[PDB]
RNA sequence: GUUUGACCUCAAAUCAGGUAGGAGUACCGCUGAACUUAAGCAUAUCAAUAAGCGGAGGAAAAGAAACCAACCGGGAUUGCCUUAGUAACGGCGAGUGAAGCGGCAAAAGCUCAUCUGGUACCUUCGGUGCCCGAGAGGG
RNA sequence: GUUCUUUGUAAAGUGCCUUCGAAGAGUCGAGUUGUUUGGGAAUGCAGCUCUAAGUGGGUGGUAAAUUCCAUCUAAAGCUAA
RNA sequence: UUGACAUUGUGAAGAGACAUAGAGGGUGUAGAAUAAGUGGGAGCUUCGGCGCCAGUGAAAUACCACUACCUUUAUAGUUUCUUUACUUAUUCAACGGAGCUGGAAUUCAUUUUCCAAAGGUCCCAUUCGGGGCUGAUCCGUU
């Protein structure tokens, strides 16, 4: 988890930006769910694995609700 | 009980509530605002209800909000603690839903409530914002390492029986 | 010290990180002028055609001096003397065979290439041997010496599948430097076989001699 | 959007945690309580409002519980009596949804009312929970408001049996357009052409 | 440690007010056969038929596009017409079997996300008098 | 055809300026099991399991990069003839 | 009948791996040995070491990245499987701890177990009559 590294919040932001890129790519051949696995699996597998594992489970939770609403808003404006 | 992934807990001895509760009744009661005009300056605005409260925080008008601890379903109040911190708007958490409704001078209970614009009480209000950070200055490491429970008498004794166990028996 | 200036996680654009450009001028610690070099991880295959080999002409030199020996026959020897250090006949192969190897690289004629063949055991190991693949034999020999002295640079894929060449000196200006990496990448990116799979430029890195490296997108 | 969007968001989720605690605890209450549970409040305000839920007289929110699984058909022990294509106990499934059965049950008990509405809200394992809006036609409050006024007219009575509800339309396969669709204008409407 | 008055959640009663259950021939939503056909038969067919059940109205049901499309244009939804025994299904056997369009009947676009009850007053589908509970922006 | 009578305010057209939400999640989509259909990797619906984004998204008769084309905003509702 | 998935939580580790950081070694012909396979490359530091030079060969052996593979460490992980422990969701069936004082035992001691409506007061009355509390017990459906 804490740190990584290097960088921090900027790295957290990359991990989350990367996960969106994997998830859209994962949508775009449908499934998603097995494909979320296959898209990660057909890739290096380290940083990516940890992000995916959370993404499936719990899945940040409160923080997604937070971030999404700020994004919704700032596409609202 | 529960399991649980973290919800909500913390601070409200009655003293810290009581000052905030009298300052909310005076937040409404202070009303003039006032018989002539078109434009015409306030004293008071109080708005009750979860929807009004959330909007006024996003508008950044609200000076200080109250949330009730006792809210069920839980998911109504959930947005505001995080949201208001983002905005830098202070919040108090009163123990009961009913209490919050009476002071806002509603007929019924209030889930949340706000003071939007106070009246001449700069120092005491600031003094309560500070008292409110004095009780939960916190940032968010939210919080359950799992809690839930309080153990039960037979399990609690088992805890004792296990401590003896480490000391000579296991 | 040098490590702190670089960011491993960051992948910079050609101008921002030196690569060939500004920041690595700071990076190259050494007393002598270092060469800056370019490194690729290329997805490419064991097959010969899928290898990456050709020669780019750097707009602005490597700024190293390279002494040629070039062996030619007829009006081509005459032509040689114009832009060449040591004009050589077909006779001269016996001298290099005995011991003399005072030359960086060698360029030869098509005519010469019969005679050349004897030279290859000695040459082939250092990879000095002339080959069409690294354009060292052509009957337009005069133009081609001009290119190698200007600073045409050689590119060879490894068995390892990394591809490498020196781009310039660190000391040369940032603006100058950027042009050379660009030509080199452009030349790489074209040479790339169709037969190669997804992303021909897998990774791109430049370093100096001594220093840490920064990656380019 | 404004309050609701958060609540609505939490719903999208549901393995996932702030909703997930609420609901896990609510499962306990759900198992104890009857097939009929009338409730003052939408555990759903977000979904309910778009639902045309407005607080106003005659309106109720009600929670209904329907079993989960396939279909079981009578008459076991005395198995038919037909060729193998006919044959099916468990093989066959309801065509109608579990949501739709829940609406018909709710409306059956509350004869007085007509269902506007069905929203799904907890999955446990054995049970499926649907929270149903039923609307009083008969009184003047619902009537005086133009937005609601439609429910009242005599044609709408027993809309849930008739399949007129949003779910009922959906289970006809109706939506809404062309090829997919053609024999959804009605089932009987093709009329053995 | 201990109670009392009050806040809201669940429950039960009660009388009031309001409505439903049932019915009329068929029309009009689900679950769901068989003989029969293929000269047998098991997919297929009969058939999404009949039946059973639920339930509404004077018509019902469907409705203004997350449509059509194979172009460049159309522009809500039924029905009629014909598309067509075409596409498609299928022991690719027997059989099964459309749609878009074209144009007709007829046309229509909108709408969501102070209210009620009590008593009084009248010219009683109303409103007044009170009390009670609960597509958007600037000048 | 005749007759009574309240103020208005805000809506709306035309034209200038930025701009933009009231737009609906166990849904969209997937597998594995059905039944239905003309629906064929490509009808519609049920069930179990799993599960998005938020101006992003869906469609365009198998599935996968791109610019873009061409069209439309589900998970809501009403409605005469 | 039998395995898997949902129901769905807790964490002990035994065993398997995957971040970086610090180690070591890197089994093709000849070659003392350490030429695995890549950019580079004339030095980095000085009492020095390696290049220098030996010597062979296709290519030689400073030094700052790199990185296949054998192995092994730290920071603070995380991951499957078990099992194997543990209860809080859950299912099915239909009391717990303290308090006296009694008795048994330990420990010099601290310490640690085993067991099992009357009359009083108050409040009306102040008058009969009544009520509250106490009446061995304090705390927190199986």
């Amino acid at each position: 988890p804490k740190i990584s590294y290097k960088k921090g919040a900027a790295s957290n932001r990359t991990k989350f930006v990367r996960s969106l890129v994997r998830e859209i790519a994962g949508l775009s051949p449908y499934e998603r769910r097995l494909i979320d696995l296959i898209r990660n699996s057909g890739e290096k597998r380290a940083r990516k694995v940890a992000k995916k594992r959370l993404g499936s489970f719990t899945r940040a939770k409160a923080k997604v609700e937070e971030m999404n609403n700020i994004i919704a808003a700032s596409r609202r404006h | 009980a529960a399991e649980t992934f973290k919800l909500f807990n913390k601070y409200r001895p009655e003293t810290a509530a009581e000052k905030k509760e009298r300052l909310t009744k005076e937040a409404a009661a202070v009303a003039e605002g006032k018989s002539k005009q078109d434009a015409s300056p306030k004293p008071y605005a109080v708005k009750y209800g979860l929807n009004h409260v959330v909007a006024l925080i996003e508008n950044k008008k609200a000076k200080l909000v109250l949330i009730a601890n006792d809210v069920d379903p839980i998911e109504l109040v959930v947005f505001l603690p995080a949201l208001c911190k983002k905005m830098g708007v202070p919040y108090a958490i009163v123990k009961g839903k009913a209490r919050l409704g009476t002071l806002v001078n509603q007929k019924t209970s209030a889930v949340a409530a706000l003071t939007e614009v106070r009246a001449e009480d700069e120092a005491a209000l600031a003094k309560l914002v500070s008292t409110i950070d004095a009780n939960f200055a916190d940032k968010y490491d939210e919080v359950k390492k799992h809690w839930g429970g309080g153990i039960l008498g037979n399990k609690a004794q088992a805890k004792m029986d296990k401590r003896a166990k480490n000391s000579d028996s296991a | 010290m040098s490590k702190i200036t670089s960011s491993q996680v960051r992948e910079h654009v050609k101008e921002l990180l030196k690569y060939s450009n500004e920041t690595k001028k700071r990076n190259f610690l050494e007393t002598v002028e270092l060469q800056v070099g370019l490194k690729n991880y290329d997805p490419q295959r064991d097959k010969r055609f899928s290898g990456s080999l050709k020669l780019p002409n750097c707009p602005r030199p490597n700024m190293s001096i390279c002494i040629f020996g070039d062996a030619f026959d007829v009006d081509r020897a005459k032509s040689c003397g114009v832009d060449a250090m040591s004009v050589d006949d077909l006779k001269k192969l016996n001298k290099n065979k005995k011991l003399i190897k005072k030359l960086s690289k060698k360029y030869n004629a098509f005519i010469a290439s019969e005679v050349l063949i004897k030279q290859v055991p000695r040459l082939l190991g250092p990879q000095l041997s002339k080959a069409g693949k690294f354009p060292t034999p052509v009957s337009h020999n005069d133009d081609l010496y001009g290119k190698v002295t200007d600073v045409r640079s050689t590119i060879k894929f490894q068995l390892k599948k990394v591809l490498c060449l020196a781009v310039a000196v660190g000391n040369v200006e940032m603006e100058e430097d950027v042009l050379v990496n660009q030509i080199l990448m452009s030349v790489n990116f074209f040479v790339s076989l169709l037969k190669k799979n997804w992303q021909n430029v897998g990774s791109l890195v430049v370093k100096s001699s001594m220093g840490p490296a920064f990656r380019l997108y | 959007m404004g309050a609701y969007k958060y609540l609505e968001e939490l719903q999208r989720k549901k393995q996932s945690d702030v909703l997930r605690f609420l609901q896990r605890v609510r499962v306990w209450e759900y198992r104890q309580k009857n097939v009929i549970h009338r409730a003052a409040r939408p555990t759903r305000p977000d979904k309910a409002r778009r639902l045309g839920y407005k607080a106003k007289q005659g309106f109720v929110i009600y929670r209904v519980r329907v079993r989960r699984g396939n279909r079981k058909r009578p008459v076991p022990k005395g198995a038919t009596y037909g060729k193998p294509t006919n044959q099916g106990v468990n093989e066959l499934k309801y065509q109608r949804s579990l949501r739709a059965t829940a609406e018909e049950r709710v409306g059956r008990r509350a004869a007085n009312l007509r269902v506007l509405n069905s929203y799904w809200v907890n999955q446990d394992s054995t049970y499926k929970y649907f929270e149903v809006i039923l609307v009083d036609p008969q009184h003047k409050a619902i009537r005086r408001d133009a937005r609601y006024n439609w429910i009242c007219d005599p044609v709408h009575k027993h809309r849930e049996a008739r399949g007129l509800t949003a779910t009922g339309k959906k289970s006809r396969g109706i939506n809404k357009g062309h090829k997919f669709n053609n024999t959804k204008a009605g089932r009987r409407k093709t009329w053995k052409r």
